[PDB]
Order: C-alpha cells, then structure tokens, then sequence
C-alpha cells in the first residue's frame, strides 16, 4: 500500500500515545515504551541505508519524513529527546554527554579525545595515528561523502534546520545543548560535502539571526538565540582547530 | 440486531472522512498507526456486500475489533 | 440460511449435507475415490446433518474473535454430548479448508485443531490398507 504500510515503523515517534499490542501486561508500560523506541530507531536508521527506503520516505507528497520533522517542532520533551538520537546516528555523528552546559558536551565530541584502543597494550601508536592524522588521499571519491550529501540535502529540503532552531530555542537545556551540537555538526558537514549552490545560503541562519536581533519578542528567546549563536561560533572554532 | 445495513451506514462516513487525507500531525499519526487495518477491513466489507457471505464479514470484524481494542487502551 | 435460523431457535428444541464448500476435490478422503479407487464414504449413524452445520457455524463465528469464550464453551458441550460428531473426516476436511481461508487467532486455531485430535478415522485407514495390497 501507498502510505500506510512502510510508514508504520515510525508510528512510535509520531504517535505520542502509541499502543502496539491490544492486550499486554499492565505492569510493564515504560520498559515496553523504551523497547518500542529502540526497535523503531533501529528500523528507521535501517530504511535510510537503502535507496528504496530513501526514495519512498522522501516522496514529494505527504511523505513520512515531513511527519518526522513536524513532530520535532512540538514541545514534547520525551519524543524530542529520542528523535535527536535518531538524527545523530543517521548522519554517523558521535553523541555528546547528557549535560546542561555546552562547554562540557563540546569536549566530549572532540575528534582527538582519548579512546581505549590507544593504550599501550591495545593499539599503542599505530591506532592513535589513524584517528588524528588524515588519510593520504585528496582526490578519491569516498562514496560515503556522496551518500551523506544526498541524505543531508534530502533532510534540508524538508526543513530540518528550521526544526533544529525551534528545538534549540523553545526547549529544555538538556535538549538545547544536544540540538546546538547537532546543528553545528550539520553546518560543518554542509560546507564540506555540499555543492556551493546548496550551501552558500545555509550559513546565514535567518530564523535564528532574526530572533537574536528582534527586540519585540520576550527577552529570554532573544538571549538564548544569541547564546546559541555564540555556541555555534565556539563549535566552529573547535572544528577549525583540529585533532591534537 | 443483526443489522448489517445499519453498521454499514454507521461506519461508512468514517471511511469517507479518512480517505480525504490527514490534515494535521495527529491525523497523520493515526493514519500511520491504524490506517492499514481500516483499509483491509473496508475491502472485506466490500467483498461481503458484493457477494453475501458471512465468511467475508468475519475477517472485517476481526480487523475492526483489533483496531478498537488498540484504541480503547 | 441456517445462521439466521439459529438466532431464534435453540439447539435442544431444534433436535425434536451440512457442508457448504465441500466437493470431491479439496476433501482429504473424497479426492482418492476417483484417482486411487477408494470405496465411497459410509452412511453415518438428519440427526447428524444438523450437528454438522451447527459445528460449522460455531467455528465460523469463532473467527471474528469478538466472543470466543461462548463459542468455545458451545464446542466443548457439543464434544461432550456427542463425541461421535468429531469423527467424520468429511467434516475435518471442511474445517481445515475453512482454517486455510480465514484469519483465526493462535489460541483459537490451536483449540480447533485439538478438538479433532482423539479421533480414529478407521474407514480411511482400512481403505488405504485395502488399496495397498
Ligand atoms: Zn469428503
């Protein structure tokens, strides 16, 4: 069928009160919910690796990718904190630590952070040099970049940056930090793998700059927008520093 | 009452308003969750109304009751 | 026509064939009579044509999963009162063809399949042994 069979797998996220089984034990209601969330995430990040799923979820109609972005712009701190994990592992980005300050979660996503493989017993120097030192290829295609660029373009077309901005401003701090870091990672990926026409107007961020410069809205939104811009600049500096 | 021509006119407006497309996020979520069963149930009801046979209405009512029990929780 | 008659007429009062979709093909035994020269089915002991369609309509109603306890109890009482109505293989063929074309739940399906468990089906075995040698 058209829009009712494959789009069922993202019902646990789009339906705030989702009941999968008609008759289940009333004792387990939160563990069942977490299991549903985990299975739906594992299915959603598995349909975006195939072309028949990418094309069928991003159809120009009332697709299932716009219903996934639209529920991200609703202040529900349970679905909103679970969609960010799917967005993080769709783009193969590392998750920061669960904190409320940006300067602590920015340190956990450092490309040069210590790993267990770099110990003398495991991988002393050879494994460490692989992570921090770059590959010798400067013109190889690297199909991974092709796939990530296609996915990022498909997500930007359906208004992902506006949803991320709305999550950054009108939400809690635990989720604001994670959405700011995701926005920084996506903005860095844009100016690296996207063609110039696709990424020459993304760095303007109109919906966030017009909020950080409007003195008619309440002052809390303006100040948190300015703080988000400052954190984005800090993330860009961290990215242009490099792994040490 | 064994009134099939009553339940038909009771639940036909629902299928009618459901085939004009969901317009909100709640309606889209409902169409993603329960939308598949409510189409095969209508297909079975139509197959029954074409050729009268309770063997075709029993499956439609199976689907309807499953959807009802999932909604009522 | 019987499904509407059973609404107002009870079982004990009506006591004072029934296979709808039964043909030579799609029957466990009847298919053999022409191909393998099976001897025709024997005459059972109108006293049994009624219980046949009764158990058929019961197993049909058991498919909607609306009220399974009542129909399960009815089937249990029919098995208790007349343990010989579950012996004709031309009824097991019909209920299996019905299981193969409807949506039964797993416990209801297991119960239906288990109703016909402690059965003998002696005539088919005898005819198979006769056509063998
Ligand atoms: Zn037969």
């Amino acid at each position: 069928r058209a829009d009712v069979e494959l789009e069922r797998i993202l019902a646990p996220y789009t339906d705030f009160h989702y009941r999968h089984s008609p008759d289940t034990a009333e004792g387990q209601l939160k563990e069942d919910r977490e299991a549903r969330f985990l299975a739906s995430k594992m299915g959603i990040i598995a349909t975006f690796r195939s072309w028949a799923g990418i094309i069928n979820l991003c159809k120009p109609g009332n697709s299932g990718i716009q219903s996934l972005i639209g529920v991200l712009c609703i202040p529900n701190m349970e679905i909103r904190r679970g969609l960010l994990e799917v967005l993080y592992d769709i783009f193969r980005l590392p998750l920061p630590v669960v904190t409320e300050e940006f300067i602590e979660a920015l340190l956990s996503v450092d490309p040069g952070r210590f790993q267990d493989s770099w110990r003398l017993s495991d991988g002393f120097v050879a494994a460490e040099a692989k992570t921090i030192l770059p590959h010798r290829a400067r013109s190889r295609p690297d199909l991974m970049d092709n796939y990530l660029a296609l996915i990022l373009s498909a997500f930007i077309r359906n208004g992902l940056l506006e949803g991320l901005v709305e999550v950054i401003t009108n939400s809690d701090d635990h989720i604001s930090v994670r959405a700011t870091i995701l926005l920084g990672e996506l903005l860095h990926m844009a100016n690296t793998i996207l063609p110039h026409s696709h990424s020459h107007h993304l760095h303007c961020l109109p919906t966030l700059m017009n909020m950080a410069a409007s003195f008619d809205i309440p002052k809390e939104k303006r100040l948190r927008a300015s703080a988000a811009l400052n954190c984005l600049k800090r993330f860009h500096e961290m990215k242009k520093r490099g792994p040490k | 009452e064994r009134n099939v021509k009553g339940m038909f006119e009771v639940l036909e407006p629902l299928h009618a308003m459901m085939e004009r497309g969901p317009q909100t996020l709640k309606e889209t979520s409902f169409n993603q969750a329960y939308g598949r069963d409510l189409m095969e149930a209508q297909e079975w009801c139509r197959k029954y109304m074409k050729s009268g046979n309770v063997k075709d209405l029993t499956q439609a009512w199976d689907l309807y009751y499953h959807v009802f029990r999932r909604i009522s929780k | 026509s019987f499904h509407l008659l059973r609404q107002q007429m009870s079982l004990t009062e009506i006591m004072n064939t029934g296979l709808q979709e039964h043909t030579d093909d799609n029957c466990l035994y009847c298919v053999c009579i022409e191909i393998l020269g099976f001897q025709p089915s024997n005459q059972l002991s109108m006293c049994r044509i009624l219980l046949r369609k009764e158990v058929l309509r019961l197993v049909i109603n058991l498919s909607s999963s609306v009220s399974t306890k009542c129909h399960e109890t009815g089937l249990l009482t029919i098995k208790e009162k007349y343990p010989q109505t579950f012996d004709d293989i031309c009824l097991y063929s019909e209920v299996s063809h019905l299981l193969s074309h409807c949506t039964f739940r797993l416990p209801c399906r297991r119960f239906i399949q288990e109703l016909f468990q402690d059965v003998q089906f002696l005539q088919m075995h005898e005819e198979a042994e006769a056509v063998l040698a």
